[PDB]
């Protein structure tokens, strides 16, 4: 047979991340709707 | 394409929307063709620029970025 620790997952499972503060306000996402790039 | 650098070379005008109104309107009444691109403020491409085709795809590259870093 085929032998294993198992663990049951669900749709109550969650991951919390954490940001910085200074990292949410970024130029990449403060983009204007015209760049010279 | 005569029309359009000999008319500006002696006007001396780098871009024949840059053109005075006066001598504009003179490639209107001989030539229409060039009507549609000059009287529009606002069309979908540069008018009379060569990479006015390649601005397009960057700018559909813009306006696809810009509606990610939002949603």
């Amino acid at each position: 047979w085929e032998h294993r620790r198992f663990i049951v997952a669900d749709s109550r499972n969650f991951i919390t991340p954490e940001f910085p503060r200074d990292f949410w306000m970024s130029p990449v996402f403060n983009l204007p709707r015209e760049t010279a790039a | 394409a005569t029309a359009l650098t000999e008319a500006c070379a002696a006007e001396r005008v780098v871009r024949p929307h840059q053109l005075s109104p006066a001598g504009q309107a003179e490639l209107l009444l001989r030539f229409p063709a060039l009507e549609v691109p000059l009287r529009h403020p606002r069309p979908v491409l540069p008018p009379f620029d060569i990479a006015a085709e390649v601005a397009f795809t960057a700018r559909i590259h813009l306006a696809c970025l810009r509606a990610l870093g939002q949603a």
